[PDB]
């Protein structure tokens, strides 16, 4: 037996550290630790409702555009404005194109090298390789000469003997089980997804201002000034503009991105029996499209142990069964009110002291659900979904095990979702639904505009007296996200986020409850302790964001 | 063929300045680290993990002492000992003192690394300040905003490696090539400051024919950048104020982060 | 001691009883009673905010206008909204255009035949009345024929038997001091004042969308379409319209009423030496004419003890010197709640017990300023104006103690007044100065639509949940008004009116201190107790209006 | 030639009602008093006050028994036994009885006399009621509005005079040449409502081009009245929709003061 520590977890956004006791070469014990404190929630207190967006988007730049739409929705909600549905369309198409790059990037960037040894693909064979994807993927980017110039670039980077960030990887790891062309297929892939992503980007930018960090939100709608002829605004050549990059990431999602998926999973088929969070799963619904805040594309839901069956939906950002179940505590975080707080009422007092295995070792607060842990995200997601019966999220999810079905001979159940495997897979159903919200909402601005209606603003007013609270939820790419503002005398009086890797990478609650991260690895099998790679390839699958999750 | 071999570390950063990469187009992101430089350090791409990626870090301070050139995002937290950010058990302002000793050239990407930037806002929380602040004998290239276009930094790597010394910097270590000209003295809109032709509010008439945004409080008269003419993702048109916001002075100490969204700029 | 009660007290508005002790022929100790209340105060409750206008206007429809534009502004205050200017220009034409029938109406139709006998206009040579007036004005209808047809009407009327409204008048009364061409100069004037309070209405009307009870009012701004170029908006071919009724009223207000005060008081001198109600004066600023509901054309203060030398000034409708000092009690009124209260904590709860001397005797409450009773009204508000050295208000004043000096030889001082000539001269003055307004404001808006601005009202956000409180102040034609509302979850949790008649009219107060009317109607000689008109030119000088004193 | 004699009583009444007069023009408020009716009591112009009013009263109800015209301004308050309107020291419900006995016509003009209106709304604070429900042997005529257009009273008036009886009455004993019709079948914006052509907000583009007020809360759909047509003032084109506001309700019970300004009417 014995103590191990990763740190730092790399391919992640910001600074995390693992600590895990092996013993009998299975993890027995994990710790979660956040080891980077800005005080986002504090920089923002006193100011005008308004500025907070534009602060607070800078709590990720990985999930940029989430921080900043879930703030204004806070406002809005304690303000009691209805945001103009044309301002609605922009917001989706900007959180869906957003979320398209950001789910990209994860697989490729990302998580691939968990799975994929580059050295091994030097042995590949570029024609076997080609032929291993007939009948499999129609993406026009898998012949021999694609896959022969990448193992050439892989070639030339091993020949110049400076592998910089490929170097010390777990080339030759007992379980990398890719064979030489699958690894070289991978490689090729992650070159061509940074192609689609940058694509992604273009949409957000044009509707944005710029990525990272978008610039066309307010408080009552955005900035973008809809007017067909007008020179210099959202006119119909920038729309026409936007569509033309909405239309290009379409096919590497389909028949690379989501064909991928299914291939680890019928090369790693034992992942679907491991890195299980929890039991209990929150989504909120997401992608508006009325003149009320609601009328959402996607459901939310809270599923209570596994049972899909008796899952109860959410329909409004306004639930209050939602709102009153959310609390945070701080007993093992280094904060000094430890008792589950309401994020209305919630603290965020540093005290560190230093790590302690039973005491505080984590920047990370601790969240529940009316008392429970709970994991968030895409695999909450998806699950809120089938439990929804909703057939796009049902048919994309059985598309995938079609293909691990001819690759392997067996099929995926629902049961085998809730593993690290199915965390993927979830991840990947939303990248793929995502485009249709794009088209839709595309189609829907284009017709709006058309009847007329080019109003994207309501202005609003704040009383300078008199305590108000709102609370902005949004489904972001790593899961359900709030912003709670309270405003007093007109200005910010407390103002908390709650993030969604604060639910997954939280450290032990209240009650010494263990979150996703940390019941996630008890019993993953580490083959080699000095090189923990089974540890990683379970923690990537949440998608960290330790930026997201300590503020 | 040997690249030039890069270290970056993130201190408190949010990790957009990293990002801006995945956007840039020359170079892209790819041809940077496979054609342009050696990334010999990043924790955002980095196959290795843990032990085995300080052993990489440590082997690329010794390996390329006097060679690399350093880049750090985000702000360094001094206070408390430093224990706001810390990596592998240790301070992250010892981390970058560490590897400043061996550095040929030192870049703070972003207004956090170039002034401390939003995480040094307000009560400032964790003691933050800037790259130059934490390395005072070292001349430190800033190259603010929040974050910057990509070919910000990009074109002031490559004058590094192709001409051999940093690119023209003004009194504050920021490229003149980007950061020369306060945005209102290149701006698209100024013939509509110079008429009184201004938005009063989003979607107003004024706003919906590209009028100014001085009183929605664009800092362009207080913010020194390139966004009116570079501007952003390489697509034509795309920057705050062209997509029809104000100018926030996200560049600017004193400004960005600091004044309301609303808040009008003083005019030189 | 003899003891008289007027009931009803006629040509007022509502419903008016006035009690007085009568020592020797001189009234040495009087009561006033407001006999009817409705509890608007009540029926406005527990509604949406933007709903109250439309309502509390109905208090009163002789101040048509008046608590229609308080309640709007106090909403406003309670949501910190800034009214568009033009909002503010059209809510200022009406009111202007308003004040200036109301004062009219007043000074003609309910005051004149206090102090004009019309049986002796019959004995009056019409050539020798004409006369009279060569060099005292220039009005174009003062001709013997104009006034020979007058004449022939009151005979035709007399003749019929049917005096109606003018039987059972105080004809051949003591106090009755005019000569027959001047009684019968004032009938004449009487009915020319019919047609200029009508034209001031044509005004009114073309932007409220009738009169009595306009209807272009929002919490936000205004409900008229400013556009100069669309049809059945407010178009210029409108604004042009609106300006020939504004440009006909100024001639009658100058060459008639102006004059007609003047010469009134040279034939009633001794009451500018009596009807002395206060020694302290309010009035708050009026005509915003900025963006931010500021920047008025009338000045506002507190004058203590007669001192104009050392007055407050207020320049703000948020002064909050002017707001807290502001209470009400209803010791001696028909409620429950007897201590004083700020309206934003006041109560109306009905406690009728019938009439006491010494306990309850009025459904109007005692208003108080930091304890002190206080007069509202033209006197109130030409006393700040001459405080804050008005230029305008000084020379109008000065053009009627011309008029005065010329009849009489003699000049007027300040200290003359603070009587009852003295409150009507403040009136005459303000509609003077009205005329100003109108053309002002008329002038404002022509100017800024052709600037580019057609902006009217700003969309109100009003938060569903927390407690604020706004209050709206206007300068009234009786006096300042204020409504005070508090909203809770949306909805008015209160609403308190503070009306300029129940400043004025209100019964002893919590210390039995004596408020205007009552203190006024003390060292009046009533010549016939059976016949008390003494008592009610004194009561009429502060135009009475008791729907707006009770609510 | 001897005139017809009228008798006014305001029980709740604002004035508004009779301030409409002072708007009139056919005839005018002097040519109504001098020349076409005898006002034989009427608080608010009333030279004699106090006891010589009531004499005026007591005379005027012996001498034109059974001819003259009684008309009621305000809603009559029942709670308490009629003390919330005390004139002379008794209830003006005695009052207004007393003058009914002798009536030849009996009208209520406004909403508050003909069906409570403002003053019976929320909780009724008084536990005002209708002339109607005080006088339930007599047929009021009843002419609603907050207040009406003056000549919808006048011309009630001229029609018993002129030829010796009421106008024809609707069955809420309406004059059916004012009330016969919703304002929404005979108002002139009725093409754009048809159109979907709908005012948002008040200063929007629809609004600013005179669309229908239906989604602003226009309650004509559920309003009997003459506002459309007769207007008011006799200016031309001034009633509150061609001004830029919904029709509130103000002639209908159940509509005016009870539904929002912006809640939605029903439409046939
Ligand atoms: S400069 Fe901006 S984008 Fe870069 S680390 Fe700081 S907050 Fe993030
Ligand atoms: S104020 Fe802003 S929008 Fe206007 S000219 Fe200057 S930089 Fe451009
Ligand atoms: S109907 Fe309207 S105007 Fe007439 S008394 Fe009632 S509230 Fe006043
Ligand atoms: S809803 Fe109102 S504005 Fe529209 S047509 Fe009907 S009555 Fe006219
Ligand atoms: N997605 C994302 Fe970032 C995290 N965790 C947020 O919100
Ligand atoms: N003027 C007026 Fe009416 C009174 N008193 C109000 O406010
Ligand atoms: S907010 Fe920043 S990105 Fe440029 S436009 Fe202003 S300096
Ligand atoms: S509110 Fe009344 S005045 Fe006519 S337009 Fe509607 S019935
Ligand atoms: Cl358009
Ligand atoms: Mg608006
Ligand atoms: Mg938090
Ligand atoms: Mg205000
Ligand atoms: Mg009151
Ligand atoms: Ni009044």
């Amino acid at each position: 037996s014995q103590r191990i520590t990763i740190d730092p977890v790399t391919r992640i956004e910001g600074h995390l550290r693992i600590d895990c006791e092996i013993e009998n070469g299975v993890v027995s014990k994990a710790w979660a630790s956040g080891t980077m404190w800005r005080g986002m929630e504090e920089i923002v207190k006193n100011r005008d409702p308004r500025d907070a967006w534009m602060i607070v988007q800078r709590i990720c730049g990985v999930c940029t555009t989430t921080h900043a739409l879930s703030s204004v929705r806070a406002a809005e909600s304690a303000l009691n404005i209805d945001v103009p549905v044309n301002a609605q369309y922009i917001r989706n198409i900007i959180l869906a194109a957003h979320t398209t790059h950001d789910h990209i990037v994860h697989f490729y960037q990302l998580s691939a090298l968990d799975w994929v040894d580059i050295t091994s693909a030097l042995q590949a064979d570029p024609t076997k390789a080609s032929e291993m994807l007939k009948g499999v993927s129609t993406w026009h980017l898998n012949s021999p000469e694609e896959f022969t110039k990448v193992q050439n670039k892989i070639k030339d980077l091993v020949a110049s003997g400076q592998l910089g960030i490929f170097a010390n990887g777990y080339w030759g790891h007992p379980a990398m089980k890719l064979p030489p062309e699958v690894n070289l297929i991978a490689v090729a892939h992650y070159l061509q997804a940074l192609e689609c992503q940058r694509d992604a980007n273009r949409v957000v930018a044009l509707l944005g201002g710029k990525t990272p960090h978008i610039q066309n939100l307010a408080v009552g709608g955005v900035a973008n000034p809809i007017n067909l002829d007008g020179l210099g605004v959202l006119n119909l050549e920038r729309l026409m503009y936007i569509k033309s990059f909405i239309d290009k990431l379409s096919d590497f999602v389909e028949q690379v991105y989501k064909v991928d998926t299914a291939v680890i999973a019928a090369f790693y088929p034992e992942w679907l029996t491991r890195g299980k969070g929890a039991v209990n799963y929150l989504s909120v619904p997401e992608f508006p499209t009325d003149s009320k805040n609601g009328s959402f594309l996607f459901p939310g839901g809270y599923i209570e142990n596994a049972d899909l069956s008796s899952y109860r939906p959410i329909t409004s950002h306004s639930d209050e069964y939602l709102i009153k179940g959310i609390q945070e505590s701080a007993k093992h975080s280094w904060y000094k009110d430890e008792a589950p707080q309401a994020p209305w009422e919630g603290t965020t007092i540093p005290a560190y002291d230093g790590w302690s295995d039973d005491g505080k070792y984590s920047w990370v607060k601790s969240p529940t659900f009316y008392g429970k842990t709970v994991e968030v995200g895409p695999l909450a997601n998806m699950l809120v979904k089938l439990a929804a019966g909703r057939e796009s999220t049902q048919n994309k999810l059985n598309e995938i095990v079609a293909i691990y079905q001819k690759l392997t001979g067996n099929t995926l159940e629902v049961a085998q979702l809730h593993s690290t495997l199915g965390r993927i897979i979830g991840r990947t159903v939303h990248c793929c639904e995502l485009q249709d919200i794009l088209q839709n909402q595309y189609s829907a601005l284009i017709t709006n505009i058309g009847k007329g209606d080019h109003t994207t603003f309501v202005k609003p007013n704040i009383p300078a007296t008199g305590e108000f609270k709102g609370v902005g939820f949004l489904e972001a790419p790593k899961g359900m996200l709030s912003h709670w503002m309270v405003i007093k005398d007109g200005i910010i009086s407390n103002y908390q986020a709650v993030v969604p890797s604060t639910w997954n990478s939280g450290p032990r609650n209240f009650n010494d409850d263990v979150g996703p991260y940390e019941q996630s690895l008890v019993g993953t099998p580490v083959a080699d302790p000095n090189k923990p790679l089974e540890v990683v390839r379970t923690i990537h699958s949440f998608d960290p964001c330790m930026a997201c999750a300590v503020h | 063929p040997q690249r030039p071999p890069v270290i970056w570390i993130g201190a408190q950063e949010c990790t957009g300045c990293t990002e801006s990469l995945l956007r840039a187009t020359h170079p892209t992101v790819e041809n940077l680290v496979l054609e342009t430089i050696s990334l010999e350090y990043h924790e955002v791409l980095s196959a290795a993990f843990g032990h085995q990626v300080e052993e990489n870090k440590h082997n690329a301070l010794e390996k390329y002492k006097g060679q690399y050139v350093l880049v750090v995002d985000g702000s360094i937290p001094l206070k408390d000992n430093g224990i706001y950010c810390m990596v592998a058990g240790e301070p992250i302002v010892d981390h970058i003192r560490k590897a400043a000793e061996g550095a040929a050239a030192i870049i703070a990407i972003g207004s956090c690394s170039a002034w401390g930037g939003v995480a040094a806002a307000g009560v400032n929380p964790t003691g933050a300040v800037s790259l130059q602040e934490v390395l005072p004998g070292k001349t430190v290239i800033n190259i603010p905003g929040c974050p910057p276009n990509p070919h910000n930094f990009l074109a002031t790597v490559a004058h590094i490696i192709t001409y051999g010394k940093p690119p023209k910097l003004d009194d504050k270590n920021r490229p003149t090539f980007a950061y020369g000209r306060l945005i209102h003295e290149h701006c698209e809109r100024r013939p509509h400051f110079d008429a009184g032709r201004f938005a009063k509010e989003f979607g107003d008439e004024g706003h919906r024919e590209g009028w100014c945004l001085y009183h929605l409080g664009c800092k362009g008269p207080e913010t020194y950048g390139n966004c009116s003419t570079l501007q952003f993702c390489d697509v034509g048109g795309v920057w705050p104020v062209a997509i029809g916001h104000p100018c926030y002075g996200c560049n600017e100490e004193g400004i960005g982060f600091h004044k309301g969204i609303h808040q009008l700029a003083n005019v030189e």
